[PDB]
RNA sequence: CGGCGGUGCGCCGCGACCGGCUCCGGGACGGCUGGGAAGGCCCCGGCGGGGAAGGUGGCCCGGGGGCCCCGGGUGUUACAG
RNA sequence: UGGGCCACUUUUGGUAAGCAGAACUGGCGCUGCGGGAUGAACCGAACGCCGGGUUAAGGCGCCCGAUGCCGACGCUCAUCA
RNA sequence: CGCCGGAGCCUCGGUUGGCCUCGGAUAGCCGGUCCCCCGCCGGGGUCCGGUGCGGAGAGCCCUUCGUCCCGGGAAACGGGGCGGCCGGAAAGGGGGCCGCCCUCUCGCCCGUCACGCACCGCACGUUCGUGGGGAACCUGGCGCUAAACCAUUCGUAGACGAC
C-alpha cells in the first residue's frame, strides 16, 4: 500500500542533476517520466524534470494544474514549507551528513577525544546495568 | 568418520591383520591403547566419546573379524570388515553396540 | 581483508563477472550459499541448457572429456573459472584466491555477509520475469546433498537466530545506559552533534 | 607513527587488446572511483617496494633487505578512478595485483 | 609556521614541549597546510636567524645560542597556542591514515 | 681548507626558476537574433469586451465517515484558475 | 617479366558454382601495422630508431585497454530467443 | 626420538588497525510495549514510534610521542597476574563467568611543571611478527625404545612387477 503519490502541489526533493538538494514542486504531469516542477522560493526555474531524479515528501500545497509563478509562490509562503522541511528530520539528516563532511582535522581530533570518553563511560554503566539484571535474575 | 572405538582386549588374530610380517614383530599393535579401558581417566574419556557418538553420529558401524582358528586354511590372518548396524534411535544402536 | 559475499539472491553471471575482476585485482574472496544464487529465464530452459551441457562429452575417451560438476559451488567456481585467464600463470592464482562453498561452512557462520547489488535479481530483473533456482536445478541434474544442506542450515539459522536475540537485548540494555547517563555525557553529545556524528 | 602511504593497485600496463607498452603503468588508488576523484593524486610521487636475497643500502640506515623503485602519477586514465603511473625501471611482470604506495608529499594543497 | 626565509625553505617551530620540533626549515612542498590559525602577528621573530645560521656547518652538538634563540621564540608562542582549546594536545598528537580514511575525501 | 676563468661530480637523490610542446581547470568582458523567445515584479498591473474545460467554488445526487473526504450531474469565477 | 588472382558498378555462357570469359578503377602478388576471435586480396592506414599528445576503422560486463554515465525514449519472452 | 621450557644464523616471501553472525520481504520493512491469546522465553493480537533506511556499512569500534609534578572531571563494584563453571562437530571455541593469595588510585578526559640526541629541509620510516622453512649452539623437566622393503614360503595370484 502506497502513501506518497505523485499529483499537482506536492513538494518533492531533486536527489540529483543539476539542481540537487532543492525542493521543487508538481506543477502538471507531462508524461509517464516526465514532470513540470517549479521551485519558487528555493531557486529552481520552471522546467520539465524526470521523475528518476526526484523523489517525493510528505507535503502537499495546492494550487491549479497549471497555475502561475506567483500564485505557487504564495501557496509556498502560506504552507511554510521551507521551515518546515527544516523541522524534518529529513532535513536534520541531510544537514549532518554536509557537517560531517565539512569537518576538519583539528574537529576530527577533538570528535574523537570526545567518543572516547563517552564510549567509555556508556560501557561502564553497560557493565553495571548487566550486573543488575544478572543479581536480579539469578 | 566421526570417531573409532576398540575393544579392550582384541585377539592376535586379529592382531596379524595389522602387520606386514608378524614373524619379525614385537607385536605392538594397541598395546598402549589397552590402557584406556584399565584406568579410571582413560574410561571416563571413553564414556564421553561414547557420549558424543551418540549426540553426533547418523549411521553406526560395528567392526567384526572371523575366527580364522577355526578353519581349514592355512592362513591365519583374520579378516576384519565394516558391517553396519541398522536399527532404532542411535543412541540405543550405540548401546546395543556396546 | 577476505570479502566474503552471501549468494542468496544474486545473479550468477553478473556476480561472477564482478568476482573474477576482484580476484584478478588480488583480492581474497569467498562466496558462501551458492545454493541460493538465482538464473534468469525459467527452470525448464536453465536445465536444457545444462543437459546440452551434460551432453556435451569426448567421444573416444569420456574420462578425458569435460567434466560437469554437479555441485552449486562448482557450478559458479567453473563460470568463473570461464571468465578467467585460467591458462596462465596469473590465472592459476586468481583461481587459488578464490574459494567457493555450499551452505555455510562453520569458519564463517560467524562473520557478516557482504552483497553485491549491482548483481540482485530484485534490482536487475523486472519482477514479472521469471527465474530458477541454482539449488534445485543442482539437484534435478545430479546433486545429492540437498536435504543434508537444508537441515544444516536451519541448525544455523536457530543458532543465528538465538545470538540476534542476544544482541538484541544487549544493545537495547546499552540505549538504556546511554539515557541513563545523558546528564554526564552531555558534554560530548553536543560535540558531538555540533560536528554530525549523532542524529 | 602510523601510515602515511595511500594503497594502490599495479594493475597492469598500458596496452591494446593485442600490444603492451612496458613503459607506463596502471594503477587502481582505493576509494577513488571517479575520473574527477582522481584530480587529487596527479604528480604525487609513488613507490614499488620489495625483498630480495642480498642486502643492500639504504638512506639513514643499515642495509637491509628491501628494495624500492620509484615512480610518479601522470595522467588519469579510463573513467572509473584509474591513473598512469611511469616508474624511473619498468615495472616487473610479477608485481601484478600487488601493493604500490602512493605518497602524499609532492603537495599542492 | 612563523615566516618564509630568503630561501624559500619555511621556518618552522615546533614547540619542544609539546612535539620535539626544534627551529628548523621545511620545504614548502613536501607540508600539508591545515585550516588552523594561531594569532601570531604579535610575535617578534629575531631577525639574525636565516639560511646563514641554520645552514649545516660541516658528531651534531646544541649550541647555547641556539638554545636561547629557541628559548625565546618558544617562550613568545607557547602562550598563544594555550588560548585555543586542546590545541596543545592536537599538535603534540601525530597525523597518520586508518582503514577506510581517504586523503581526496577529508577537508584538511 | 683563498677569488676568478673553464672541465666535471665515486655512487644515490632533491629543489628552484626559464623556455618549448601538450592536457585540463577557475574567473571576468563584449557582439548578433523576432535590434532573442519566454519569464520575474507593479492588486489577474490598470481599464473594458470574450472563450471554454483537463469545470474552481456554488448547487444536486450518492457513500466513507465525524464538519471533512471521495465519485458522478449542471455550469463560465464565485470561496481556484 | 610475358602462368596471374580478388573486389564496388557494367557485362557474356551456364540452373548454379570458391565456374568459364570481358570493360573501368583500386588492391593482393612485392606489404608490414590497428579492427573484423581466427583469414592474401574487407574497413582504417601504408613502415628509419625513440619520448609526449591526439585520432581513424572498431569498441568500453569478465577474458581485455575503456561507460564502476544515479545516460534518454520505446519494442521483444523464444520448451530452436 | 616426542612434548613443555634462550640468544642467534641462513633462506622464502608477502603485508603496513579490527568489525564476533538474524532470517528475510521488495505493490513493502525495522524497533519497543505488553492491558491480551496459546505454546518451552517464543509466535501472534493491540498500540506507539522510525522508513530516502540514523538501532544508517554514506556505519561502528580502537585510535600509539613518552615520562615527571599538582588540581578538577570520570572510577570506586574499577586495572593487571590462580583453581572451578559453562561456550563448540559442516571444515569442533584460546570467549565469557564464578570464587582467587597480591597489588594501584597509576590507565580515560580537561588543565600545571619541565624534560628526552633539537642528529642542523630530504628515500624505502611505522606492523601482522616470538611469520613460514632448514642446519646446527643449548640449559632442564616429563617421556618411548618401531615398522616397511628385500631374501624365503604360499598359489585363492601371475607375461615381469604386482597380489
Ligand atoms: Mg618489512
Ligand atoms: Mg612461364
Ligand atoms: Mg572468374
Ligand atoms: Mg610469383
Ligand atoms: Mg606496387
Ligand atoms: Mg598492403
Ligand atoms: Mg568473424
Ligand atoms: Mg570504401
Ligand atoms: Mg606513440
Ligand atoms: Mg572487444
Amino acid at each position: 500500500v502506497f502513501r506518497r503519490f505523485v499529483e499537482v502541489g506536492r513538494v518533492a526533493y531533486v536527489s540529483f542533476g543539476p539542481h540537487a538538494g532543492k525542493l521543487v514542486a508538481i506543477v502538471d504531469v507531462i508524461d509517464q517520466n516526465r514532470a513540470l516542477v517549479d521551485g519558487p522560493c528555493t531557486r529552481v526555474r520552471r522546467q520539465a524534470m524526470p521523475f528518476k531524479c526526484m523523489q517525493l515528501t510528505d507535503f502537499i500545497l495546492k494550487f491549479p494544474h497549471s497555475a502561475r509563478q506567483k500564485y505557487v509562490r504564495k501557496a509556498w509562503e502560506k504552507a511554510d514549507i521551507n521551515t518546515k522541511w527544516a523541522a524534518t528530520r529529513w532535513a536534520k539528516k541531510i544537514e549532518a551528513r554536509e557537517r560531517k563532511a565539512k569537518m576538519t582535522d583539528f574537529d576530527r581530533y577533538k570528535v574523537m577525544k570526545a567518543k572516547k570518553m563517552r564510549n567509555r563511560i556508556i560501557k561502564n554503566e553497560v557493565k553495571k546495568l548487566q550486573r543488575a539484571a544478572l543479581l536480579k535474575a539469578s | 568418520t566421526f570417531k573409532t572405538v576398540f575393544a579392550e582386549h582384541i585377539s592376535d588374530e586379529c592382531k596379524r591383520r595389522f602387520y606386514k610380517n608378524w614373524h619379525k614383530s614385537k607385536k605392538k599393535a594397541f598395546t598402549k591403547y589397552c590402557k584406556k579401558w584399565q584406568d579410571d581417566a582413560g574410561k571416563r574419556q571413553l564414556d564421553k566419546d561414547f557420549s558424543s557418538m551418540k549426540k553426533y553420529c547418523q549411521v553406526i558401524r560395528v567392526l567384526a573379524h572371523t575366527q580364522m582358528r577355526l578353519l581349514p586354511l592355512r592362513q591365519k590372518k583374520a579378516h576384519l570388515m565394516e558391517i553396519q548396524v541398522n536399527g532404532g534411535t542411535v543412541a540405543e544402536k550405540l548401546d546395543w553396540a556396546r | 581483508q577476505v570479502l566474503v559475499l552471501d549468494g542468496r539472491g544474486h545473479l550468477l553471471g553478473r556476480l561472477a563477472a564482478i568476482v573474477a575482476k576482484q580476484v584478478l585485482l588480488g583480492r581474497k574472496v569467498v562466496v558462501v550459499r551458492c545454493e541460493g544464487i538465482n538464473i534468469s529465464g525459467n527452470f525448464y530452459r536453465n536445465k536444457l541448457k545444462y543437459l546440452a551441457f551434460l551432453r556435451k562429452r569426448m567421444n573416444t575417451n569420456p574420462s578425458r572429456g569435460p567434466y560437469h560438476f554437479r555441485a552449486p559451488s562448482r557450478i559458479f567456481w567453473r563460470t568463473v573459472r570461464g571468465m578467467l585467464p585460467h591458462k596462465t600463470k596469473r590465472g592459476q592464482a586468481a583461481l587459488d584466491r578464490l574459494k567457493v562453498f555450499d551452505g555455510i561452512p562453520p569458519p564463517y557462520d560467524k562473520k557478516k555477509r557482504m552483497v553485491v547489488p549491482a548483481a540482485l535479481k530484485v534490482v536487475r530483473l523486472k519482477p514479472t520475469r521469471k527465474f530458477a533456482y541454482l539449488g534445485r536445478l543442482a539437484h534435478e541434474v545430479g546433486w545429492k546433498y540437498q536435504a543434508v544442506t537444508a537441515t544444516l542450515e536451519e541448525k544455523r539459522k536457530e543458532k543465528a537466530k538465538i545470538h540476534y536475540r542476544k544482541k538484541k537485548q544487549l544493545m537495547r540494555l546499552r540505549k538504556q545506559a546511554e539515557k541513563n547517563v545523558e546528564k554526564k555525557i552531555s558534554k560530548f553529545t553536543d560535540v558531538l552533534k555540533t560536528h554530525g556524528l549523532l542524529v | 607513527s602510523g601510515r602515511l602511504w595511500c594503497k594502490a593497485i599495479f594493475a597492469g600496463y598500458k596496452r591494446g587488446l593485442r600490444n603492451q607498452r612496458e613503459h607506463t603503468a596502471l594503477l587502481k588508488i582505493e576509494g577513488v572511483y571517479a575520473r574527477d576523484e582522481t584530480e587529487f593524486y596527479l604528480g604525487k610521487r609513488c613507490a614499488y617496494v620489495y625483498k630480495a636475497k642480498n642486502n643492500t643500502v639504504t638512506p639513514g640506515g643499515k642495509p637491509n633487505k628491501t628494495r624500492v623503485i620509484w615512480g610518479k602519477v601522470t595522467r588519469a586514465h579510463g573513467n572509473s578512478g584509474m591513473v598512469r603511473a611511469k616508474f624511473r625501471s619498468n615495472l616487473p611482470a610479477k608485481a601484478i595485483g600487488h601493493r604500490i604506495r602512493v605518497m602524499l608529499y609532492p603537495s599542492r594543497i | 609556521f612563523l615566516k618564509q626565509l630568503s630561501s624559500g625553505l619555511l621556518l618552522v617551530t615546533g614547540p619542544l614541549s609539546l612535539n620535539r620540533v626544534p627551529l628548523r626549515r621545511t620545504h614548502q612542498k613536501f607540508v600539508i597546510a591545515t585550516s588552523t590559525k594561531i594569532d601570531i602577528s604579535g610575535v617578534k621573530i629575531p631577525k639574525h636567524l636565516t639560511d646563514a645560521y641554520f645552514k649545516k656547518k660541516k658528531k651534531y652538538e646544541i649550541t647555547e645560542q641556539r638554545k636561547v634563540d629557541q628559548k625565546a621564540v618558544d617562550s613568545q608562542i607557547l602562550p598563544k597556542i594555550k588560548a585555543v582549546p586542546q590545541l596543545q594536545g592536537y599538535l603534540r598528537s601525530v597525523f597518520a591514515l586508518t582503514n577506510g580514511v581517504y586523503p581526496h575525501k577529508l577537508v584538511f
